[PDB]
């Protein structure tokens, strides 16, 4: 599964 | 430990809203086997710690759109294009 991490 | 509820009120600013998150629907779950939305990143003195927002925080809603159930791409999209303002529904564990 992908391992997301996304800054904003 | 309390589950509570809690609104954020974010003001994005030059430095964007001053947040990570991590999962997601179909994604490897931040916490356990929830794979919803978590905040995995708070910037100091940015727009989201100034309003309250901490690490492990589940996102509920943005603006009043829900996104338990968002895929990842979802909730970075209503995150990024849903207002100046983002008046956040979070969880949080409470001592």
């Amino acid at each position: 599964l992908p391992s997301f991490e996304t800054a904003l | 430990s309390r589950l509570e509820q809690y609104e954020i009120h974010i003001e994005r600013t030059a430095a964007g809203l001053g947040l990570s998150i991590a999962g997601g629907k179909g994604s490897t779950p931040f916490k356990g086997d929830d794979d919803g939305i978590f905040i995995s990143r708070v910037t100091e003195a940015g727009p989201a710690d100034l309003a309250g927002l901490k690490v492990g925080d589940k996102v509920i809603k943005v603006n009043g759109i829900v996104v338990v159930d968002a895929d990842h791409y979802q909730a970075v999209q209503v995150l990024k294009a849903c207002g100046a303002v983002l008046v956040l529904v979070v969880q949080r564990e409470v001592t």
